[PDB]
């Protein structure tokens, strides 16, 4: 069924399995049902099965849960086996410049040359395998690793649900999401590393006997102070993520109220502030990458001390011929790779590894829910003595329920008040701490919230279940579901998708009694289902169904409504928890009747990112000339010397490529310091762009999208791509010298070096249509997973009802390997460019080492060392390359982002007024026409409710809208519109608030005197409500100014357009934000102060706008005038 | 061990004397009555009665003699005629005699009303937590007792094990079993409980007992056997494949036994390597099983039986008849000399 | 030391001499208004009041005789009585006469026109960081003066502190506070402010204290109490595990003594190691918390309340035989 299954042994180790899937890939888009099938060891239920077993084994075993100890007996002989070759190769590539220790004699090196290119094949085959092997490993467990903890998920106690974070659960699940399957390539790095060390000490002391550890304890020195860099780098970025956290929250401030913000014509404020707030940023940022630039630097710089005082003491002690210098370097130059380099990136893999199963162990250990033992067989049930704490506090009064088999038991009270919690106690969600109940255990529940899942109506209905034609019609017709279900489109299979939007809260709540009344059983606790209904409908759903088909069974509904509790079988009444009354129907309606009564990736975007800044372009010129200069001196001096023991000491400065080659201190702050600036620019004119942009675009994309324009991308920039960007510069210069300097040896070596870059490059260019495709599909596809666990996290308590986990378990298991599928497959099409990229470069070195054969011993010596090392850089630089191309996709994101187009007396008269929200969408208007009455306010009447938001946005202009407004003479056209609008006076349902300070939250352009805002808050009766704020004025705004009121930010709001001195000020919603005494100042104040304005006061009710001498009465497609009540009371409201 | 080793010791030092002394026509069918029939069985007929000396109510086996030899089903009861007459154990319920006749032969063993849990399971589908325990550590008693007498039970079903009036459940049918020692080829009942090797049609061994009680056991703790499928091919597949899924209510620690039970590896077997039962005497889910103490049957039952006389059946759904007179000649009857 | 330990032993030795002479029925009812209450309090009755002879405005602690009998708090209101009648420091707002009534008994207090910071702090939410240095230095000022006169006062809760027209707190409510040297096995008061000694149900001493003011500094900057949850049961178990996260604006310098304040270990408690407040004077929290010259209480206050004359009650809420004669018997 699967691809690779049929796999021969030679095509296993070539990995070819990919060869026809990259042929469609570099012809053809991706389609994602191309996929090959899954592996059949891979599934997920074939796994987690073996997971599960050894997992059980051991938690009956021992008084230890050592998870780790049982995956050891899942994984250890795999990862042995893996291991085993893994060593071998690395002992092979260590000791493979031993054998160049034999060629620097000079015949009998032919069969040298002939065995060295025979061991880079051997060495390749040994390490490409092992990857692939370790990482299906690694992903195998990964997969039992979601499937144990998802199967727990239906296990969890909900009295610990409740508590546990619902979040630290998704972070469990996200850190691992990556970070622990490719953490296992470094796995049997601490069996290898050692051995290596082991190894290399004994090759040092066969060529030396003397010095050996002199340089050793330069290495640990190096290890040490690097180790120590990362505290303080570590505290750096700590210090940022707070100030950066900040600014986060005033951008997202800045995005809830973006349309007020260019009402209020604040942009320049809002710039400059975010701007100063990122300084300090910046400057944390930029000392963080200078320690990170001197870390990487120490490695590259590391190298000449390396050999230099390892040389110098046996040098100044004895002559030494120069093949065991040559033989040193190499061998120095691995150990140093390992040293700084592998031990480290082990230790951290392991660390965090054992971390995370400490965390995993410890979470799947939690108390679980314990299910009722029911079901067997029972008359009517019965209660007793119930009482227990919903989490001191008795739920229940020692309450008891004696319910009749086929009865409709129903009981009333303060919603939510713990009768929710005794039908949850009762269902067996919540455990009785007294008495004892006794039920027949199967029975459905619906919960007052309902959890729509994704799927079509049948899908919905069923939940688990076949297509009974007589029931799903009863359900429809009598729960009103058969008028909505014909609502629908295909009004029989309307797959819904996520959110639940599609439909109406009380068809919502339609679905849910559906949804119960789908399965016969004991008892249906039903709670409060008509909770969303009229009354007519709950009636006609009682009368059709719930009163009349399952009421003949046994039934429990949570109902208040006086008149179904009427007709109630009995009757449970509880007042502070506690029932005041029940019993019997007509004794309970007897016995208390005053009660009763009383409750009832483009080269230009490449070309556009270095044209950005000039001085980028200035430091690229000198770090280039630079090196030119430095690679033509060395070419000057290995001339001269090839056509006094400093001299052959020198020789050591040509040795090490890295260190001649190295980035100067003097050269690399400087393309930082760059970087850091044009991400600084950039930032500055995405904020610019922004603030300008048309609403009509700002409206069709999602806002959330503004958020995550700048909440990951501006920090990928600041952090992730210098970093890269340098290291991949550095090495390809160091690479580029190197072959430079074996181009100066011989002139035969271009001629076969160019072949190898142009099939390099061809062979990365199809590689990353592939590669880039796999990733964006994988990328695409890990959002239905969450998706699953979201959904099933809101429906715990319906699907704990349910019973019929299997299906949801079917579905985890499915979703994960259709993820799974598209990471193997791009893991496997990494792997095989692994491989070929090894191909080619052996297939180089090989033809450059026949070369130098058949053709002087300090030539021969250093072109062969410098072969000897180029392979690491290249992989390193291929890497790079890579990383590049992933990183270039937030700067074109944010290319794309910042190319967007720019928005663009008292009297008055409009007219030809034609508006929609999008271009040519619906039109608001319809050539409308108003007149506006000098100083004198107009009512916003008569389509009240129909929208009266937009009329008030263009009044403004806010929306696609345009015709004619001609105001005190002037038009709409002759003033800039942050000129024009500047007239109007807002006044928001919704106010906008700046978090800081009253002194800045107030006067955000600071152009006023603190007397005169003093003496104006006095008359906008704002000193009053500012005297219980901290201090006099300096209270900063926090949680978006949570302190003031809703009456008393309106206030401010008028108080701030009083500031402005604005010639008009449409009112929106008045007494609908306000409470009484609220509205009163409010009416007092305007009445008072703003009596000198044109107002616009918007009421959906005609009443509150009574008081308005003018009035425009609207409605649809046409805004009537009324300059009259006397007609407007008779013709448009009548 | 000590009591119990040495206790095992006794059984055995009696179990082969009368192994040795086989009994024959003890009694004839001149003094019982014909109040009901309990069921019909296999291929035969049964019949509740009363002792018309005594007054005990009691149990009269009856198949045609025909049936032994036409389905070569006949010397398979002559060793059962013997395997039960020795036998004392307290799960199980004796009997007193037999009868010998000309056309039909009849079995005198006791009449326990408490029926099958077969029945009582269908109308409660799944049985608690320590519910099922309470029943299997006396299957386990069972087990270690039979396998002590050198004898393969072949013989667990729901339909072969009854209730008491004092709750206990008791087995019978000792049809199916073969008191063997060596490698065996032979094979009969029904898959319900097939072993992968009784599919193999291999040598069997003792080892399949153990799979037969966990299977027994896992269905009895959710109704629905692991195995099931609509015909037997399709059973006996899903048998060699040897995947299954325990319940999602069923405890972990259950589980764990489960997952050693049906074990598909003979060598392997849970309680079959070295220690015998000792393993299922420590298996964790028996944490509360005191094993002598319910060999006291002083334990309360998790569920009694609602008796109401000896004469009632009740618990039985069954009221129908059955008759025959005489015949002349027996069908094989030099086969039937120690029936 | 010095100057402060002189006039903390002539403190001392005062307050004994005036313990020893207590007054008793210093007033009736008869020279003062009923403008309005203040308030309730604990179970009795606060109202503003006016002396008829001078004109000096006071309040009046009305209490039901029968409610101290029925409450079974007779002995710490005679307690209360006597160390307010006897007490002698700035920082708090002195008694000047008492009241015995048949019916009921009052205490005459000073008007406070400041009123109780917890409502200032709810209408404010977070004080800010040198605001609350400033009541916290007066605080541990008059703490420590307690502990030179060896009382505990078994009471701390947030509208118990009154500001004065200086601005300084104004201290009141002294009702659980006793002169008791050593333990006391004596246990209630408010859960938010209960240590886990008296939530052990042991004796307890007047370690207590630094746990109180740390809750209260911790909750004046915060506006959350570090401990709080639904039922008292659990809250009780929360103060028992003594652990609680501190907030994202809270220093380190401060947050590093909380938790010296806060630490389980009623012996390693900060203020009962060894040197009673000297490890507390020198804490860099205090690092400018003029002790001495808050004596004289000179300091610029953070805020001072918007007083509008004696009689406005702007900072008040605007709301609205003797039993066992025997026992009350030097009132
Ligand atoms: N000791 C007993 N007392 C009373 N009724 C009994 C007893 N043993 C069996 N029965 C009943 O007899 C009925 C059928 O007879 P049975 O003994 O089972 O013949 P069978 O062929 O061996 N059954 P089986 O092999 O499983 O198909 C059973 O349903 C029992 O209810
Ligand atoms: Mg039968
Ligand atoms: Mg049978």
């Amino acid at each position: 069924r699967s691809p690779l299954e049929k796999a021969s042994v030679v095509s296993k180790l070539f990995f070819s399995w990919t060869r026809p899937i990259l042929r469609k890939g570099y012809r053809q888009r991706l389609e994602l049902s191309d996929i090959y099938q899954i592996p059949s060891v891979d599934s997920a239920d074939n796994l987690s099965e073996k997971l599960e077993r050894e997992w059980d084994r051991e938690l009956a075993s021992k008084k230890n849960p050592k998870l780790i100890n049982a995956l050891r007996r899942c994984f250890f002989w795999r990862f042995m086996f893996y291991g085993i070759f893994l060593y071998l190769g690395e002992v092979t590539k260590a000791v493979q410049p031993l054998l160049l220790g034999r060629i620097i004699a000079s015949s009998i090196a032919i069969y040298l040359g002939i065995g060295l290119c025979l061991l880079f094949i051997v060495r390749t085959l040994l390490l490409h395998p092992a990857i692939f092997g370790l990482h299906h490993i690694g992903m195998q467990m990964r997969i039992a690793m979601f499937s144990l903890i998802y199967k727990k998920t239906l296990k969890l106690s909900s009295r610990v649900l409740d508590k546990i974070s619902i979040g630290q659960l998704v972070s469990l699940l996200s850190n691992n999401l990556n970070k622990f399957d490719e953490g296992l390539a470094l796995a049997h790095f601490v069996w290898i590393a050692p051995l290596q060390v082991a190894l290399l000490m004994g090759l040092i002391w066969e060529l030396l006997q003397a010095s050996a550890f002199c340089g050793l304890g330069f290495l640990i020195v190096l290890a040490l102070f690097q180790a120590g860099l990362g505290r303080m780098m570590m505290k750096y970025r700590d210090q940022r993520a707070g100030k950066i956290s900040e600014r986060l929250v005033i951008t997202s401030e800045m995005i809830e109220n973006i349309q007020s913000v260019k009402a209020y014509c604040w942009e320049e404020a809002m710039e400059k502030m975010i701007e100063n707030l990122r300084q300090t940023e910046l400057k944390l940022t930029r000392k963080a990458a200078y320690v990170r630039y001197f870390n990487s630097s120490a490695f590259f710089f590391s190298g000449f001390f390396v050999v230099f005082l390892s040389v110098l003491p046996y040098a100044l002690i004895k002559g030494i011929i120069l093949r065991k210098i040559f033989t040193t370097i190499s061998f120095c130059i691995v150990l140093r790779m390992a040293v700084t380099r592998q031990f480290p990136w082990a230790v951290q893999t392991w660390y965090d590894s054992l971390g995370a199963i400490n965390k995993i162990q410890d979470f799947l250990q939690k108390q679980e829910y314990k299910t009722l033992e029911y079901n067997l067989t029972t008359t009517e049930v019965v209660m007793e003595n119930v009482t227990a704490f919903w989490e001191g506090t008795p739920v229940l009064k020692d309450i008891n329920f004696k319910i009749e088999r086929g009865q409709l038991l129903a009981v009333a009270g303060s919603t939510g008040a713990g009768k929710t919690s005794l039908l949850m106690v009762i269902m067996g969600e919540l455990e009785p701490s007294e008495g004892k109940i006794k039920h027949s255990g199967r029975i459905s529940f619906c919960s007052q919230f309902s959890w729509i899942m994704p799927g079509t109506i049948k899908e919905n209905i069923i939940f688990g279940v076949s297509y009974d034609e007589y029931r799903y019609r009863s359900v429809i017709k009598a729960c009103q579901l058969e008028e909505d279900i014909s609502k629908f489109a295909e009004k029989d299979n309307i797959v819904l998708g996520e959110g639940g939007i599609t439909l109406s809260g009380g068809q919502r709540a339609r679905i849910s009694l559906a949804r119960a009344v789908y399965k016969d059983a004991d008892l249906y606790l039903l709670d409060s289902p008509f909770g969303y209904l009229d009354v007519l409908t709950e009636k006609e759903i009682f009368e059709s169904c719930v009163c009349k088909l399952m009421a003949n069974k046994t039934r429990i509904l949570v109902t208040s409504k006086m008149e179904h509790l009427k007709k109630a079988d009995k009757i449970l009444i509880l007042h502070e928890g506690s029932s005041y009354f029940y019993g019997t129907f007509s004794e309970l309606q007897n016995l208390q009747p005053d009660f009763s009564s009383k409750l009832m990736t483009t080269w230009n975007t490449y070309l556009r990112y270095i044209t950005v800044h000039k001085s980028l372009i200035f430091v690229l010129i000198w770090c280039l000339v630079i090196f030119l200069a430095e690679v033509a001196a060395s070419l000057v001096v290995l001339w001269l010397l090839g056509n006094t023991s400093s001299y052959y000491v020198f020789y050591i400065y040509v040795g090490v490529a890295d260190t001649l080659l190295a980035m100067g201190f003097f050269r690399g702050l400087p393309l930082v310091h760059t970087l850091i600036t044009v991400s600084k620019i950039l930032h500055h004119k995405m904020l610019h762009s922004v603030l300008q942009a048309p609403m009509s675009t700002l409206n069709t994309l999602k806002a959330g999208g503004i958020l995550n324009r700048f909440s990951k991308d501006i920090a990928i920039l600041d952090d992730l791509l210098p970093l890269t960007i340098f290291d991949f510069i550095q090495l390809l210069l160091i690479v580029i010298g190197a072959i430079a300097v074996v181009a100066v040896l011989q002139p035969y070596i271009f001629v076969a070096t160019v072949p190898v870059i142009v099939a390099f490059i061809m062979l990365r260019a199809y590689f990353l249509q592939t590669s880039q495709q796999l990733k964006q599909l994988e990328s695409e596809g890990r959002s239905p997973i969450f998706t699953h666990l979201v959904t099933s996290l809101k429906g715990l308590w319906t699907l704990r009802a349910f019973g019929r986990q299997p299906y949801f378990e079917t579905l985890f298991h499915k979703a994960l390997n259709l993820h799974t599928a598209n990471w193997f497959l791009y893991l496997s099409t990494l792997r095989w460019f692994q491989m070929r990229i090894e191909m080619i470069f052996v297939i180089f070195f090989i033809a450059v080492t026949f070369i130098s054969i058949l053709t002087g011993e300090g030539r021969v010596g250093i072109i062969l060392t410098l072969a000897m090392n180029i392979m690491s850089t290249l992989q390193w630089a291929v890497n790079s390359s890579i990383d590049v191309d992933s990183l270039m996709r937030s700067v074109s994101r944010v290319f794309k982002f910042i190319d967007m187009p720019t928005e663009g007396g008292g009297q008055m008269t409009v007219k030809d007024l034609t508006a929609k929200y999008t271009e040519g969408g619906n039109a608001i208007l319809e050539n409308i026409s108003f007149s506006i009455s000098p100083g004198q306010r107009v009512g916003l009447l008569g389509r009240t409710g129909s929208g009266k938001s937009t009329l008030l946005s263009a009044f403004l202009r806010l929306l696609n809208t345009e015709g004619e407004i001609q105001i005190d003479g002037v038009s709409w056209d002759s003033i800039t519109l942050q000129q024009w609008r500047k007239a109007f006076g807002v006044i928001p349902q919704k106010v906008f608030i700046f978090s800081g300070t009253f002194r800045k939250n107030l006067d955000p352009y600071e152009q006023w005197s603190d007397q005169e805002i003093w003496k104006v808050a006095d008359e906008v009766g704002l000193r009053s409500v500012i005297e219980q704020f901290p201090g006099k004025l300096d209270f900063v705004l926090v949680d978006g100014g949570c302190v003031l009121s809703h009456g008393h930010k309106q206030l401010m709001c008028l108080a701030r357009s009083v500031l402005s001195k604005a010639k008009i000020l449409l009112l929106d919603e008045p007494s609908a934000h306000l409470d009484p005494v609220t509205y009163q100042i409010i009416r007092r104040t305007l009445k008072q102060a703003f009596a000198d304005c044109t107002v616009i006061l918007c009421e959906h009710r005609i009443e509150a706008m009574l008081e308005c001498q003018q009035f425009l009465v609207i409605e649809e497609n046409k805004v009537r005038q009324y300059d009259s009540i006397q007609k407007l009371l008779n013709e448009r409201s009548l | 061990q000590e009591s119990v080793k040495e206790f095992l010791a006794k059984a055995k030092e009696d179990f082969l004397k009368k192994w040795e002394n086989p009994a024959q026509n003890t009694a004839h069918l001149d003094q019982f009555e014909r109040i009901k029939t309990l069921g019909t069985g296999s291929f035969g007929r049964v019949m509740l009665v009363k002792h018309m000396e005594t007054g005990n109510h009691y149990a009269m086996k009856i198949l045609d003699k025909q049936k032994v030899v036409k389905l070569k089903q006949i010397e398979h009861t002559l060793n059962e005629k013997r395997i039960l007459q020795a036998v004392n154990f307290p799960f199980l319920v004796k009997l007193e005699f037999s009868f010998k006749d000309n056309s039909n032969l009849y079995m005198v063993m006791e009449y326990v009303p408490g029926g099958e849990m077969f029945s009582h399971l269908r109308r409660i589908g799944r049985f608690s937590e320590p519910h099922a325990r309470f029943y299997a550590a006396q299957i386990v008693l069972t087990f270690e007792y039979l396998h002590s007498l050198d004898l393969i039970y072949r013989d667990l079903k729901p339909e072969n094990l009854l209730i008491d009036q004092q709750g206990y459940i008791q087995v019978t049918d000792f049809g199916f079993a073969k008191r063997v020692k060596g490698r065996t080829w032979t094979l009969c009942g029904t898959p319900e409980y097939l072993a992968p090797e009784i599919i193999l049609s291999k040598g069997y061994n003792k080892a399949v007992d153990w799979w037969a009680l966990g299977v027994l056991i896992y269905e009895m703790a959710a109704g629905y056997p692991p195995f099931f499928a609509d015909q037997p091919i399709q059973i006996y597949e899903k048998i060699v494949s040897g995947k299954v899924r325990f319940p999602s209510h069923f405890s972990s620690d259950l589980k764990d036994l489960l997952r050693n039970l049906l074990q598909v590896d003979l060598t392997k077997r849970f309680g079959n390597l070295k220690n015998g039962v000792n393993d299922i005497k420590n298996h964790k889910w028996f944490a509360t099983t005191d094993w002598i103490a319910i060999y006291q049957r002083k334990v309360e039952a998790p569920f009694i039986p609602k008796f109401k006389g000896p004469g009632d059946t009740s618990n039985f759904d069954d009221y129908e008849e059955e008759e025959i007179r005489v015949s002349i000649n027996e069908k094989c009857g030099k086969e039937f000399s120690e029936f």
